[PDB]
DNA sequence: GCTTGACAAAAGTGTTAAATTGTGCTATACT
DNA sequence: AGCACAATTTAACACTTTTGTCAAGC
């Protein structure tokens, strides 16, 4: 708990603590907030606010005291926030009171009003690259599969169809051939059979694909995403960039992209970061997943060694993360922060230009909420049984 | 921590009935269990004053307890209430009922 | 099919123009309480809302017709009234079922049926009778079969009507009253007559 | 989907400009007009010609008939007014119809010889009628406007003292603010406290309702009725302890005979002696009863 | 935790006296469908003729007085609305108007 | 530092009641015994069971 | 066949209620969305407690008060329009709409 | 046994005032 | 939103009669 407390904090502690194996970049929770956040920006694009400098307070009275009036033990939160003009240029810059915030025990644990909880770390299998050939008895054949399900994003499948075919639906929807993404993508069946030319099922998709041209496919895609809906060219590329590529809103976590490429070699050398996709990533995917369903033990893609060509596993631990308490912290802060966002860009226009200040910009209301909205009114924050030390450990 | 019994205490709100929970009175809930239990027994009037006289029947329980009291034959159990509430319910459910 | 039904009305004396409603009834209020707590912000029971939607939207297209009004929004607040109806028999059948605060789905007529097993036979439970006590259990081996260990402070709990009936038989309590503060005083005599009883 | 289906419904019709408010308004007005003077002829006035009768019947349709659309025209401006007062205590097509109510009173009120956009007169109606209903219909337990208002403007200063001082401010600085006393505050809020359901579970493992808690304070201790009652019975074996007069006057001054006492006036009147014989007799009566002989057994029930 | 309530009324208890009650007069109302309601009303009390009954309607009573069926006018009309923000002359205008309006349209 | 048992009065606490006609029969009991109304409820804070 | 429901229960017979039987039911119509007054603390009148339809709350008390005794009962005062008597047939009188 | 005259507190009585509350009203344009 | 006004409610208070009280003697 003292661990993920701090980096969420990001104290000094903490900063010498990553900084002893490797972690070129020693980010606080708070510090990824901010630049999540930062800037933020007008839809005109005329003005420009920041943030800057996650800066805690001491806390605002003694534990034993707090604990005794009842008081929840916290401590204040100052931000370097700073707002300017995209017309002009100026700058904005306030050192805002963010809210006074819980600060852990010595034993690890919270103080609210008094009272004295306990925050749960949750088990969950991180979202990744998923694989899977369940056998269609029926057919009496493996079939092959994929979900790489993103944080904040959409689905997709890559499935060995009972046919020698594609199980290309994605988003949800039901069934897609690989030539209309790889034409959506900017592949010609020559660029398909060239890059997979050991595809059977690919050449035999593509012998199927019976459609043709880039534009087809991305009408097609576009008729079939939004049935109901009048096609439009130029939506081919601002729609599905939009989709899965604008990281905006189809963002799988740092470690996400981190584990995509540990498990394919793609971002051998690199720190992680850019959670959205690149048609490297699927069309490694495609490969891996075709070789799987062909009979293989390792494939290297251009740029990525060998993976051992096999399945996965939800069960197993390489799936299955673990949400820290500052995990879900910063879960919650996140949560906040875009509400928050959401009413700033809201006055940022209808607030007076040129004089307003970002002071006139906060709200910190919704963020506060939220913060005691989780601490308490949660099953994850429940109440310390100290019965004993040990059980309480 | 577990210890507990009761008689007579204070009765619902919503229900007419005298609050469970051990850390109020509280008590124990005789339901469908020893119910059919009892059936197969065949003792019929036991379980028909546990659900009628300790149950619901608003004035058959002063009734029952001043029995006891003044050490006498016991009144006959009454009405049932739940039942009679959701008997409105039907009725206002459109429902033609008799 | 069909004719199951058609001779179920013809055989019926009934008439299936019932089917349709047209004046409706309403629950008793006690029922569907506004009760209070300590202080002034009390308490209700779900349907209130359900009635005040429809007393408004009747109130409304009345005072709509009354004037006289374009037939589009006529038909509009017909059908949201239609809605309403539906709702407060069993909403979330039909649509979405309607709203307030704090991420938690609605309860019709529909849902306030007691037994009210739908596809699954769940467990029952039902009211948590009268005069009981709990405890652990321990062995009798002393005991003889037809008998019962017993905590006589917890049977002394118990049998409160009937010992004080009993005691005020003998000359030790004036009044009742008398009788259950004793109980509460426990005057050891109180375990004699504990005994008989 | 009745909210979109009602979308797709209301953008079947295209909207209209100046002239077309012109033009419409003024027939509606011929229209009025005509039926006043149909009515006019309504009473004896007159054997009215046939063209006469046709056309003037047609200019009251007319009138109706553009009424009727200019609404339609506008209704898509209800929508896009209404759309932004939701997500909060009165569902969406009741504000809808509200809002529809309120055009037509406008619409009514309306003139075009001020030479304005008949939007810019609408809004004004259109948000009064909206926000009154907002007031209306919004809380289970109705409450008056001007409360409403006091209870808005409250709110609103409390936000700003919050955001101002950073905190919570006190209740006396808001008092101090709005220029009211603090208890005044209080009731206000109070006035201003939403009920809350019955139908959730205290319970984290949800079982048991949270009306499934609650103490009936006004319910029956039962044991204490059949203390009456065995009070009411030591009572008229003591009142049959003493002579007769006694007890008849005392249940007559008590109500203990018809649940209505008797003034000496009533007593004295039965009895045909005066009042301060019987107030005599009381002091003697309440002498004897006030006795520890007497009361021995009487005391223990109080 | 303990949580009480009250619903806000009082509860006596007297002895049901079936024998000894107060002596009372009974009425016979008709609505507008000639329904007949009848309320048992004390005998010291004034029968008012008027009665909205258990019909949920208003109901008069049995006999004929009639003191005063209405006294009160409608609110308003679209038509006052108008007259109070319109001339009369205004009114003709407009009315001859749309007579030669109509004129020169289909019959010119 | 007093010892207690259950039911026993932890806290005098005390509110009106408010007001309703009394008995016939307590208000003679008041008479006989000279006994005020004293119409504010009696609601202190007593140890629970056990 | 004896809505008073004592002891005597031979069949139990179901069926659609007609608009009459409702009608016939109900002992008045509710017209007003409203339940209590905020400050006063009590019903309303067309409302959804109005002790009118509904019957008192309050043993043998007209809403007006001008009576409080048992012996009253039966009757109504005019002024209060409610009828004097227990106050638990509110448990037992239902209200109906027309729409 | 009991009544008398007188006596003040109290229950109404009623008018007036204050407050309370339902209702209506606003004219750049904005679908 | 806020103001205007309007009916509606109630409470406040000035006065009156009524009822409980006394002290009296008879
Ligand atoms: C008026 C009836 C209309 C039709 C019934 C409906 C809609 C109910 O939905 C189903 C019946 C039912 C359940 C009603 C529950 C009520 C009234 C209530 O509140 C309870 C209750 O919740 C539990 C009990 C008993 C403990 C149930 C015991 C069952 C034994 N069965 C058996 O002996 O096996 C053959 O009584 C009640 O009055
Ligand atoms: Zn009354």
């Amino acid at each position: 708990q003292t661990d993920s407390f701090e980096w969420l904090i990001g104290s000094p502690r903490w900063r010498e603590s990553a900084a002893e194996r490797g972690d070129v970049n020693p980010v606080g929770g708070l510090e990824e907030v901010l630049y999540e956040l930062s800037p933020i920006e007008d839809f005109s694009g005329s003005m420009s606010l920041s943030f800057s400098d996650p800066r805690f307070d001491d806390v605002k009275a003694p534990v034993d005291e707090c604990k005794d009036k009842d008081m929840t033990y916290a401590a204040p939160l100052f931000v370097t926030a700073e707002f300017i003009n995209n017309n002009t240029g100026e700058i904005k810059s306030q050192t805002v009171f963010m809210g006074d915030f819980p600060m852990m025990t010595e034993k690890g644990t919270f103080i609210i009003n008094g009272t004295e909880r306990v925050v749960v770390s949750q088990l969950v299998r991180s979202p990744g690259v998923y694989f899977d050939e369940t056998i269609d008895k029926s057919t009496d054949k493996t079939l092959h599969s994929v979900k790489v399900i993103p944080s904040r994003g959409a689905w997709l499948e890559f499935d060995v169809d009972k046919r020698d075919t594609v199980g290309v639906r994605i988003d949800r929807k039901r069934r897609q051939p690989v030539t209309v993404l790889l034409k959506a993508l900017g592949w010609t069946s020559e660029q398909i059979v060239e890059r997979f030319g050991f595809s059977e099922i690919m050449r035999s998709t593509l012998e199927k694909d019976n459609t043709v041209g880039t534009d087809e496919a991305l009408l097609d895609i576009y008729r079939k995403l939004r049935p109901g809906e009048p096609p439009t060219k130029e939506s081919a590329q601002t729609l599905l960039e939009n989709l899965f590529f604008k990281e905006k809103r189809y963002d799988l976590a740092r470690v996400g992209r981190y584990k995509v490429n540990k498990k394919l070699g793609l971002h051998v050398g690199e720190p992680i970061t850019s959670s959205t996709l690149t048609e490297e990533d699927v069309v490694a995917t495609i490969e891996y997943l075709v070789r799987l369903h062909e009979g293989q033990t390792t494939m290297t893609v251009p740029g990525g060694v060998e993976v051992p060509v096999e399945t996965d596993d939800i069960d197993h631990f390489g799936n299955r993360r673990l949400r820290t308490v500052g995990e879900l912290i910063q879960n919650q802060i996140r949560v906040g922060m875009s509400r928050m966002e959401r009413v700033v860009r809201e006055r940022m226009t209808t607030q007076d230009v040129e004089a307003i200040t970002p002071q006139t910009l906060i709200n910190i209301r919704p963020v506060v909420a939220a913060i005691k909205e989780f601490f308490g009114t949660s099953q994850l924050s429940q109440f310390m049984d100290q019965n004993n030390p040990l059980s309480g450990l | 921590d577990k210890i507990h019994a009761r008689s007579t205490g204070p009765y619902s709100m919503i229900t007419q009935q005298p609050l469970g929970g051990k850390a109020q009175f509280g008590g124990q809930r005789f339901g469908e269990m020893e119910c059919w239990a009892m059936q197969a027994y065949g003792a019929a009037y036991t379980l028909q004053e546990l659900l009628t006289i300790k149950s619901d029947d608003t004035v058959g329980r002063v009734k029952v307890y001043e029995a006891i009291v003044k050490g006498e034959n016991i009144p006959e159990p009454g009405i049932p209430e739940s039942f009679k509430v959701l008997l409105k319910e039907l009725q206002s459910l459109c429902l033609n009922v008799e | 099919k069909r004719l199951k039904v058609v001779a179920a009305f013809q055989q019926s004396g009934n008439s299936p123009m019932g089917m349709v409603l047209d004046a409706v009834p309403v629950i008793p209020p006690e029922l569907r309480p506004m009760v209070q707590l300590d202080g002034g912000r009390f308490a209700t029971s779900d349907l209130n809302d359900l009635y005040r939607r429809v007393i408004n939207r009747n109130n409304r297209l009345k005072r709509l017709i009354d004037l006289g009004a374009p037939e589009i929004i006529v038909n509009n607040e017909k059908r949201m009234l239609q809605e309403s109806v539906d709702a407060l028999f069993d909403n979330g059948r039909r649509g979405r079922p309607v709203t307030g605060p704090g991420n938690r789905p609605l309860k019709s007529l529909s849902d306030l049926l007691k037994g009210k097993q739908g596809r699954f036979r769940q467990n029952l439970l039902g009211k948590r009778v009268d005069y009981s006590g709990r405890s652990v259990i321990v062995v009798g081996p002393q005991l003889k079969l037809h008998q019962c260990g017993l905590p006589k402070l917890m049977a002394l709990e118990l049998f409160k009507p009937f010992v004080m009936k009993r005691l005020v038989d003998l000359n030790h309590a004036q009044n009742i009253k008398s009788a259950k503060r004793m109980v509460e005083r426990q005057r050891p005599q109180v375990w004699d007559v504990l005994e008989e009883v | 989907d009745s909210v979109r289906a009602y979308l797709k419904q209301i953008g079947k019709v295209a909207l209209l400009n100046a002239e077309e408010e012109v033009e419409l308004a003024k027939r509606i007005e011929a229209g009025l007009y005509a039926t006043q003077l149909m009515t006019e002829l309504s009473e004896r006035g007159e054997k009215l010609p046939a063209a006469q009768r046709r056309d003037m019947m047609w200019i009251c349709r007319d009138g109706d008939r553009a009424k009727n659309h200019l609404l339609e025209a506008n209704l898509r401006l209800v929508v896009s007014l209404a759309k932004r007062y939701t997500g909060r205590g009165m569902a969406f097509l009741d504000l809808i119809q509200e809002g529809n109510l309120g055009l037509i009173r406008a619409v009514e009120k309306f003139d075009y010889t001020k030479g304005y956009k008949f939007s810019t007169y609408a809004t004004w109606w259109i948000r009064q009628a909206i926000t009154r209903a907002m007031a209306d219909q919004a809380r289970t337990i109705r409450i008056p406007v001007h409360m409403v208002e006091v209870i808005n403007k409250l709110g609103r200063i409390q936000r700003e003292l919050l955001q101002d001082l950073g905190r919570e401010p006190t209740p006396e600085e808001l008092a101090k603010e709005m220029d009211i006393t603090p208890e005044k505050v209080l009731e206000i809020q109070q006035y201003a406290r939403e009920p809350i359901s019955l139908d959730q579970t205290i319970g984290d493992e949800g079982d048991s309702q949270l009306g499934d808690f609650i103490e009936d304070s006004e319910a029956v201790v039962a044991v204490d009725a059949v203390s009456f009652t065995l009070l009411q019975d030591q009572l008229q074996s003591v009142l049959d302890t003493l002579s007769e007069r006694e007890a008849g006057v005392v249940r007559l001054r008590f109500g203990l005979t018809d649940g209505q006492p008797r003034t000496l006036d009533e007593i004295g009147q039965v009895y045909g002696v005066t009042r301060e014989r019987i107030r005599q007799i009381e002091s003697k009566t309440m002498s004897k009863l006030r006795h520890p002989s007497r009361s021995q057994v009487l005391r223990d029930y109080l | 935790r303990v949580l009480r309530g009250s619903r806000l009324g009082a509860v006596s208890y007297e002895t049901d006296r079936n024998h000894d009650l107060a002596p009372r007069q009974i009425a016979r109302y008709r609505t507008d469908n000639g329904e007949e309601f009848e309320v048992p009303f004390a005998d010291d009390a004034e029968i008012p003729g008027t009665w909205l009954c258990r019909n949920g309607m208003e109901g008069t009573l049995i006999e004929g007085d009639l003191p005063e069926p209405k006294k009160v006018k409608p609110p308003r009309t679209h038509w006052d609305m108008l007259l109070e923000r319109r001339s009369i002359e205004e009114l003709e205008e407009l009315l001859k108007e749309r007579l030669e309006l109509i004129r020169s349209r289909r019959r010119g | 530092g007093a010892e207690v048992r259950d039911g026993d009065i932890l806290v005098g606490k005390v509110t009106p009641k408010g007001e309703t006609e009394l008995t016939p029969e307590e208000r003679l009991l008041r008479a006989i015994f000279g006994e005020k109304a004293r119409e504010v409820r009696d609601t202190s804070l007593k140890v629970p069971h056990g | 066949g004896a809505m008073l429901d004592v002891n005597f229960f031979d069949e139990l017979r179901i069926g659609l209620a007609t608009a009459e039987d409702i009608r016939q039911w109900s002992y008045g119509e509710v017209k007003k969305p409203e339940t209590i007054n905020y400050r006063t603390l009590k019903p309303e009148k067309d409302g959804l407690f109005c002790e009118k339809i509904f019957g008192p709350t309050r043993d043998w008390e007209c809403y007006c008060g001008k009576y409080k005794r048992v012996r009253f009962k039966g009757i109504i005062c005019e002024r209060c329009g409610v009828e004097v008597t227990r106050a638990k047939v509110r448990r037992e009188r239902m209200g109906h709409i027309e729409l």
